[PDB]
RNA sequence: AAAAAAAA
């Protein structure tokens, strides 16, 4: 009898980034209402031997799961990259692995503040524009010239501590 | 590929090409728009005239010199005026 | 399905290009070479541990976990495997996946003498029509959207 | 950056030893340095400070080792003993770096006392700890839990306590024993052969066996098969009464039941917990075990006893009620004694040597237990 | 580039700067703008857009077409606040 | 009593 497996795409990250990601998610779930509605699952809520934590993000009627992983031997020689992250988009029994940048883009469709439709019209009438975008990781593609110009003339907000980003969590630093 | 700027007589064309393309290829590119034979023209870079036989590598210009966000600028002439763009 | 194939062929893909890429087994980096080969081969035989393969020049890695760890087994219209028979000194890896909404097969081979090899990605035509159409459409609609100038002030 | 002492409120806030505390974001390291030989006052003693989320170079452990490497040069033909009292146990990176540091330096011994264990459930931290401490081919580093005496020493020598006596908080002994069991589990501590031989003898007439030992292992159900959870395995003993510890001493069974809830077992799965005891449970411990088993329907209990502990006849009632709750009670035979020797003892490769009359005593005890569980 | 602008299939649309400069850019690149796409005759004259604004919008055409499909390591697109409002006006007019 | 821990 042949063996069976599940195959994942795991981004190799260092434990410090995972700690910060956890801290930011918790801070914006509880202290700020910005990430309110997200769910955090502790390591002891998962039977998986390697799962370290899960973050579930409702996206309308679908769901985005960010999973962190423990005890992967793949860790680097210096153990720069012992741990790992994976991203999934689930709806009912359908699932798909998701790119980190597309993950941030999908997140920004639902949660944080962005320029409103009247932002352009207000800007050319010389008025003040509000709300203004505060999540620049959600605009990682090549956007319209309108968005680039507007973001140029009015600067985005810089939340402290920074809003949680899947792109920043899983960005290649060891190899650069 | 890279993108190029050619400005002369308040006239300009925006086009892309390859790295090792010789200046003859650039003149062929501008021919289809200017209806003027290639070898007659001579390009200009940094107010320096360009001879008929010239190559990117020989010229020293590289891909990092010409970007979609900041393409290399060179002038053109017929048988030169580096006219600046408008200002706010 | 035509949209999926067009995406696969024409889209900057996921950061994991379909072109052949050199991959290596990363496990037990520290231990000596012979120990690494022995442990890797034993894991490939048993099916009880996990095995990871990293693209040499990037951050992406493919992880095979035992299907038991996941808990409830997942229905598999297509078959993944880690074969050790087609060649004396090579292991062949086949892994179906769904990436960014398009179904693909990742195929690789590792040489146990050197513990490295080559992997590539191809389009999967069989399961695309078997997967739920509503979920495909929902994800497609979601990814086509932009946050900008969307909210009604 | 060092301070001579800390204020009373700082000490009480940071060295509180509840295993799971939030909002303790600073690490305090009280250190003493002495020279090997007859007891004498420390050559140097101070306190380092750090934040858990700061840069690794700014962690108190790294700062101590940087200071020590330079200060160590004044007399290199000197061999030193170093003692740490630290509120949080070092992190994974610090553990690895200290392992390297101690490998570099042969003439230095390090003993660490910790109020709490930081991230004790992380497999990578557990591996790093085993590398630092358990490995006898590695550095000579000891790690222990702070008890009453250590807390009192810190209050006396590292706190601004103006003629004020140390006052323990409520559950100091309870938390200490929980953390001691957890650390022994992580470090895979083993029983020495003499203790096993003296305590697990099944001769009916025993003299001087006043303490009860208990070796535990856990199994999980999957695919109609019992798979060992190698993490959950260890041994423990009863706590003798102490004025600073438990006034009336705690029985091993109660400590075991206390530690079980910290494992965070999944209520939707099935587990089997196997215990090997030198004495069978007393009446009160049997009642407590029966109540636990009744409440936690997802756990099955198996007890293998070397002897039957009887007193006043309530012990038989206790065994009967514990059995009726759903536990399985048996008598250790050759197989179980050998398994315990090979699993929980530091045998150093030596084989299990049975003593005189083992099998006859096992048979007599099995008959007695059958009579007890059948007669009511 | 043998494609003849004068012909129906031009390969190049002519853009006239209100200031007095004229550029020319491929039909595909102009297709990324709604207004010019709807209009396109092979010549376009803009009433208001200055020369430098036209240059920046055309450079944006080039940039987006180059990186429309790439989603990896997209480079920055420089902008300056003194030109941001007029560039935004041009973009709103062109529906870029 | 709770804190799985940069939720300060
Ligand atoms: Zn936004
Ligand atoms: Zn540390
Ligand atoms: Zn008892």
């Amino acid at each position: 009898m042949e063996n069976r497996w599940q195959v994942m795409i795991v981004w190799q990250v260092d434990r410090m980034r995972i700690r910060t990601w956890k801290s930011l998610v918790k801070h914006h779930m509880y202290v700020s209402g910005k990430a309110r509605g997200w769910f955090y699952r502790h390591h002891y809520e998962s039977p998986h031997p390697r799962i370290s934590s899960e973050v579930h993000i409702p996206l309308g009627d679908a769901r985005l799961v960010i999973t962190t992983y423990w005890g992967l031997h793949t860790g680097e020689r210096d153990w720069h990259l012992g741990q790992g992250v994976s991203i999934e988009w689930r709806k009912k029994r359908y699932s798909t692995q998701v790119d980190p940048e597309l993950a941030d883009q999908l997140i920004h469709l639902y949660y944080f503040d962005c320029f409103s439709d009247s932002a352009i019209r207000k800007a050319l009438l010389g008025h003040i524009v509000s709300p203004r975008c505060e999540y620049q990781a959600g605009h990682n593609k090549v956007g319209s010239l309108q968005y680039l110009a507007l973001a140029a003339l009015i600067t985005p907000k810089k939340i402290k501590p920074p809003l949680p980003s899947v792109t920043k969590l899983t960005e290649d630093r060891w190899n650069k | 590929d890279v993108f190029l700027m050619i400005r002369r007589h308040k006239t300009t064309i925006f086009t892309d090409a390859k790295e090792s393309s010789t200046v003859f290829e650039l003149k062929r590119i501008v021919e289809g728009i200017l209806k003027r034979p290639p070898d007659e023209q001579r390009l200009y870079k940094d107010d320096q005239l360009l001879d008929d036989g010239k190559t990117l590598g020989e010229c020293g210009f590289t891909s990092q010199t010409a970007r979609p966000q900041a393409p290399a600028t060179v002038g053109l002439a017929f048988r030169l005026c580096i006219e600046p763009f408008s200002s706010p | 399905v035509p949209d999926q194939r067009s995406k696969f062929e024409n889209e900057e893909f996921f950061r994991k290009l379909s072109r052949e890429c050199e991959i290596k087994y990363t496990g037990f980096r520290d231990r000596p070479h012979e120990e690494r080969q022995a442990r890797f081969q034993n894991a490939c035989r048993d099916g009880r541990s996990e095995i990871a393969f990293v693209a040499t020049g990037t951050n992406l890695s493919l992880q095979f976990f035992p299907a038991s760890w996941q808990g409830e087994q997942r229905q598999t219209p297509s078959r993944e495997y880690v074969d050790l028979e087609r060649e004396a000194g090579k292991v062949y890896l086949k892994a179906p996946m769904i990436l960014n909404g398009v179904c693909v097969i990742w195929k690789g081979w590792i040489d146990l003498q050197r513990l490295d090899g080559m992997g590539c990605l191809e389009f999967d035509e069989e399961r695309a029509q078997q997967e739920d159409a509503l979920a495909q459409q929902a994800f497609e609609e979601a990814r086509r959207r932009t946050r900008e100038f969307e909210d009604r002030d | 950056n060092t301070v001579e002492r800390m204020y009373r409120d700082t000490f009480s806030y940071n060295f509180y030893n509840r295993p799971i505390l939030s909002r303790r974001n600073t690490v305090w390291l009280c250190y003493e340095v002495k020279t090997k030989g007859p007891s004498r006052p420390p050559l140097d003693a101070k306190i380092f400070r750090g934040q858990v989320y700061s840069e690794l170079k700014y962690h108190p452990e790294m700062r101590f080792f940087h200071w020590f490497s330079k200060w160590r040069k004044l007399h290199r033909d000197q061999e030193y003993e170093v003692t740490w009292y630290i509120s949080w146990s070092p992190c994974t990176k610090c553990t690895r770096d200290m392992a390297t540091f101690l490998a570099e330096d042969p003439k230095v011994t390090l003993t660490i006392f910790v109020a709490r264990l930081y991230y004790f459930w992380d497999p990578d931290y557990q591996e790093a700890l085993r590398s630092l401490c358990q490995k006898r081919d590695g550095p000579r580093a000891t790690m222990k839990i702070m008890n009453y005496d250590e807390f009192q020493h810190c209050w006396s020598k590292f706190v601004y306590s103006q003629r004020e006596l140390f006052e323990p908080w409520n559950n100091l002994p309870k938390y200490y024993i929980l953390l001691h069991i957890m650390l022994g589990e992580i470090l895979r501590h083993s029983m020495d052969p003499p203790t096993f031989t003296f305590n697990f003898n099944n001769e009916p007439w025993v003299r001087g066996r006043h303490e009860t030992y208990l070796c535990y292992e856990v199994e999980r159900m999957h695919n109609d098969t019992w798979v060992l959870l190698n993490q959950r395995r260890g041994f423990l003993c009863n706590q003798a009464p102490h004025k600073h510890g438990f006034l009336e001493g705690r029985h091993a069974e109660l400590c075991f039941l206390d530690v079980i809830p910290f494992w965070k077992l999944d209520l939707d799965q099935d587990y089997r917990v196997t215990c090997f005891t030198s004495w069978s449970p007393c009446f009160s411990c049997a009642q407590e075990m029966a109540k636990f088993i009744s409440k936690n329907k997802h756990v099955s209990l198996c007890i293998f006893t070397a002897r039957i502990y009887d007193d006043q006849g309530r012990c038989q009632e206790g065994l009967r009620t514990l059995a009726e709750a759903g536990a399985k009670i048996s008598i250790m035979t050759y197989s179980e004694f050998k398994h315990c020797w090979d699993t929980f003892v530091d045998h150093q490769g030596c084989p299990f040597q049975p003593w005189d009359g083992l099998d006859e005593h096992s048979q007599d005890l099995s008959g007695r237990l059958r009579a007890i569980l059948q007669n009511q | 580039t043998y494609g003849g602008c004068e012909g129906p299939d031009a390969m190049y649309v002519k853009l006239i700067s209100s200031d007095g400069h004229e550029f020319i850019v491929k039909r595909e690149h102009a297709l990324t703008s709604g207004t010019i796409k709807a209009m396109l005759t092979n010549e376009v004259n803009f009433r208001e857009i200055p020369s430098h604004v036209l240059s920046k919008v055309c450079m944006y055409f080039t940039y987006k077409v180059r990186y429309t499909n790439s989603s990896t390591e997209i480079p920055e697109f420089p902008i300056a606040p003194e030109i941001a409002l007029e560039l935004l006006m041009a973009a709103n007019f062109l529906d870029c």
